[PDB]
């Protein structure tokens, strides 16, 4: 899920991950004394399970945040242009691990202002960023445009199974809310998938300011419900 | 079509913004105090005593005022704190 | 976010600031009150 | 009691403020140092109940 | 009267809050005034001298509010100085609640360790 | 499980000898709402005293008799409407509660800093400084690699992290 954010000038990605790993699966159970004392041994070669990931993400990447389920996991590292990630048990042949990432870009250099109108923008969105040896069963990308825009035009480098336009509700959407533009890929690759997908839309700054007069609207509308409620005499 | 608009995205200018983040705090800080001296005022048009047509025009006048720099304050300050619009 | 130092010195001038307006509170009502 | 009371109620609404402050505040050194999260074995299963009521219906609660 | 089910009902809570009825429990023992660098535990005169300390802090903020112009006539048969002779009492009054208030933070301290206010 | 005094100063700094002060101050006039004060202190000082969660109701009525005794010495010591002598006593005699309203702020922010806001999972024993979260890591473990209506027998008081 991405979001575009105008009075910000931020963009925020977040992923959601389910991953398994169809490697061999180990016989006679899983064993910590046999786990720590292969890493006490020699050097990590280069064996099936999963210690850490790298997640390449784009350049300048801000807040990075790594949850499971069950809370937050500290143990990630997020150095210049790379996020380090070590799930909370090594993922052997057959485990399933679900878990969230997410970070913050500027949207300078995602969102372009076009020519000819001054409130038409076009976003061209990184399809995928992830670890550099996974294969993606199903791909659903949500790009979330804020609350007054409007999409005209669609461009997808990779052939889509799906595509739709629906609303959803964040912080302080009063009115009908953000536009959720969904798309649903269903096989790709990590190295092989190297696409940005591109949308024109449009937004006006008569619905740029909507926003605070929006919220604007329920604060005046609570204060006349207060100054009714006390200039209403009510005395037995 | 997808090469119109990459040619027409790679042949843009950038998104200039309207106000930046590192400077919003302050125009949340300095807007609540505008809108909770307006609204603040506001409470006690009604207060103290008056007739009842100029209560209710300085009422609806100062709340309005005191409505909108509230509402664009908790915009500022709600980009301030970490979540977005 | 805010740090553990930085909500210990946020939480103690709550309390300061709490504990002083209160003070000046009870010094204005009980001179000027009949 | 002309312009006293005007002050004094002023006093008495910025008190409530700081006394709000203080004690939201004085609570989140747990949740700002490590993150929010349920403690201490008994109320996991109310925010389960709570979970439950919320997903699900009222009457199904 | 009022004030013998004052004391009585005063010195109740005042043998509740120095904990007699841990040293009633809980069959403690003295040996040689207080258990030094331990919190949970306590010696049985320990409750006996919180006794005296919590009964003289209040004894004294009573008489810091309805003691002072009692003993500005007991104890001086003078009326010119009032003033002088009442303002000066408070003030030892007040200078006493230090010292006792010190005699018990100290005791704290040497109860809990660490503490960081030991007001003395 | 009774209590011993520690508790009592430990989790009111100066409040705990203001609560009887207060109780005392108000028989003095005794106006029928100041039964409850006094009922609810004499019953719940002896429940505390035997219990140790029931320390928790005891606490509101230390700060309402904490607060009726101290406005009683603030009531008749900063009456400021004169005399360089009664004017000296009364800033030496307030100036001094007003230095333990201050005090009790960085008693209460220690004591909870230190001894009460800790988290219940995580949990730090520095084997060094280090968080051990090996309960997210064993239970997740249950949560993904675990047929969803499995039974797991454990003992009780780890029931409902489960
Ligand atoms: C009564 C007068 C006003 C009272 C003010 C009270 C308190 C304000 C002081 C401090 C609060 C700020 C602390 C924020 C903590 C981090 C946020 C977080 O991290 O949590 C957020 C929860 O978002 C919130 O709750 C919003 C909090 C906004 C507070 C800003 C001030 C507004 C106050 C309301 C005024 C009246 C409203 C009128 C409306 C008609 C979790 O976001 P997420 O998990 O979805 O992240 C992913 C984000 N995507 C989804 C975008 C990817
Ligand atoms: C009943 C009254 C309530 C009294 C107070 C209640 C609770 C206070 C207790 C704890 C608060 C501690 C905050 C913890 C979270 C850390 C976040 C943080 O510290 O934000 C700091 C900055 O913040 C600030 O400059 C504060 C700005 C001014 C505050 C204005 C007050 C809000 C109220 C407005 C409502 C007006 C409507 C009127 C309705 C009638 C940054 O953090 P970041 O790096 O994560 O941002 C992410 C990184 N960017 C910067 C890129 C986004
Ligand atoms: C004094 C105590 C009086 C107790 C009166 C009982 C009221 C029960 C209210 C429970 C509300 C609640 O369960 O929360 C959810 C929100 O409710 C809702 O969907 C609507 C919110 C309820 C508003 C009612 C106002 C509550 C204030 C009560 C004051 C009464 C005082 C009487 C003098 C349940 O909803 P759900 O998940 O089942 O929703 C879908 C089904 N339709
Ligand atoms: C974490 O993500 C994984 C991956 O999507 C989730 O695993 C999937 O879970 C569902 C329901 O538990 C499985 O459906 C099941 O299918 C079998 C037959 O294949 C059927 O017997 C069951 O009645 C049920 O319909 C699904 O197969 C499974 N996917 C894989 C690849 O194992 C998992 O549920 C997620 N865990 C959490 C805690 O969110
Ligand atoms: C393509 O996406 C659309 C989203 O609009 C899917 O339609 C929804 O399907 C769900 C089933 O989970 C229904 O509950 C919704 O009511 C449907 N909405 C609409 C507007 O039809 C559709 O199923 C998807 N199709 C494929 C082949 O993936």
């Amino acid at each position: 899920d991405i979001w575009l954010s105008h009075w910000a000038s931020t963009i925020q990605f977040e992923e959601y991950y389910e991953l398994t790993n169809k490697a061999a699966k180990l016989s006679k159970g899983f064993s910590r004394l046999e786990l720590m004392k292969q890493i006490q041994t020699q050097n990590m070669r280069q064996t099936h399970f999963v210690t850490v990931l790298d997640m390449l993400l784009p350049e300048g990447a801000t807040d990075h945040y790594f949850t499971d389920l069950v809370g937050l996991v500290s143990t990630s590292h997020a150095e210049r242009d790379h996020f380090f990630i070590r799930p909370r048990f090594p993922i052997f042949g057959g485990w399933n691990y679900n878990f969230t990432v997410g970070w913050t870009n500027k949207l300078s250099d995602f969102l372009h202002v076009s020519s000819g109108s001054d409130e038409k923008f076009v976003a061209s969105i990184p399809i995928l960023n992830g670890p550099p040896d996974t294969v993606y069963d199903n791909v659903e990308l949500s790009v979330f445009l804020p609350e007054g825009a409007e999409i005209f035009d669609i461009d997808s480098p990779v052939p889509f199974t799906n595509v739709s336009i629906e609303t959803q509700k964040s912080y302080f959407d009063l009115n009908k809310g953000h536009v959720k533009l969904t798309f649903s890929y269903r096989n790709l690759i990590s190295q092989v998938a190297n696409g940005q997908v591109l949308i024109k839309y449009d937004y006006p700054k008569s619905s740029f300011f909507k926003k605070p007069l929006s919220i604007a609207c329920y604060i005046f509308t609570a204060l006349m419900g207060v100054f009714v409620l006390k200039t209403l005499n009510m005395n037995v | 079509t997808y090469e119109q608009l990459y040619k027409e995205f790679h042949s843009s200018k950038s998104f200039q913004p309207f106000i930046h983040l590192d400077t919003q705090p302050k125009f949340a800080i300095c807007g609540l105090i505008v809108t909770l001296a307006v609204l603040s005022s506001a409470l006690f048009a009604v207060g103290s005593k008056s007739s009842y047509i100029k209560k209710l025009f300085f009422y609806t006048i100062l709340s309005v005022i005191g409505s909108l720099f509230a509402g664009l304050t908790t915009v500022f300050a709600s980009n301030s704190f970490g979540v977005y619009v | 976010m805010i740090s553990d130092e930085q909500l210990n010195s946020l939480a103690i001038t709550f309390g300061i600031v709490m504990m002083t307006l209160i003070v000046i509170y009870h010094a204005v009502d009980s001179t000027m009150s009949p | 009691s002309c312009v006293l009371s005007v002050f004094q109620t002023i006093l008495k609404l910025v008190i409530f403020v700081a006394i709000f402050g203080a004690a939201i505040s004085s609570r989140l050194f747990a949740v700002i140092k490590f993150e929010s999260i349920i403690h201490e074995f008994d109320p996991w299963f109310n925010y389960r109940a709570t979970k439950y009521l919320v997903n699900n219906s009222f009457y199904k609660f | 009267s009022r004030i013998i089910w004052a004391t009585l009902s005063t010195f109740f809570i005042i043998c509740m809050i120095s904990a007699y009825m841990f040293n009633q429990i809980r069959n403690t023992q003295l040996a040689g005034y207080f258990l030094p660098n331990e919190f949970q535990h306590q010696f049985a005169i320990e409750t006996q001298v919180m006794v005296l300390i919590y009964g003289t802090l209040a004894a004294l903020v009573v008489v810091l509010v309805k003691g002072i112009q009692f003993l500005r006539s007991h104890l001086y048969p003078e009326t010119k100085k009032a003033y002088f002779i009442d303002a000066i009492l408070a003030s030892f009054c007040a200078l006493f609640i230090y010292v006792f208030f010190a005699a018990l933070t100290t005791v704290f301290t040497i109860k809990s360790p660490a503490y960081p206010f030991p007001l003395l | 499980q009774p209590v011993s005094w520690p508790a009592f100063f430990f989790d009111t700094h100066f409040l705990i000898w203001l609560f009887p002060a207060g109780v005392f101050l108000l028989f003095l006039d005794l106006k029928d709402e100041h039964v409850f004060v006094i009922a609810y202190s004499v019953l719940c000082s002896y429940f505390a005293g035997v219990m140790v969660r029931l320390m928790l109701t005891l606490t509101p009525v230390i700060c309402v008799s904490a607060a009726v005794a101290l406005s009683k010495i603030f009531d008749i010591y900063l009456d400021f409407k004169i005399k360089p002598a009664a004017l000296l006593a009364k800033l030496i005699v307030s100036g001094s509660f007003i230095f333990y309203l201050y005090l009790f702020v960085f008693h209460s922010t220690w004591v909870t800093r230190t001894a009460y806001s800790s988290p219940s999972v995580v949990l730090p024993s520095q084997t060094k400084l280090a968080l051990i979260d090996d309960f997210r890591e064993a239970y997740y473990w249950l949560r993904m690699n675990s047929d969803e209506d499995s039974k797991v027998a454990a003992w009780w008081d780890y029931g409902y992290q489960i």
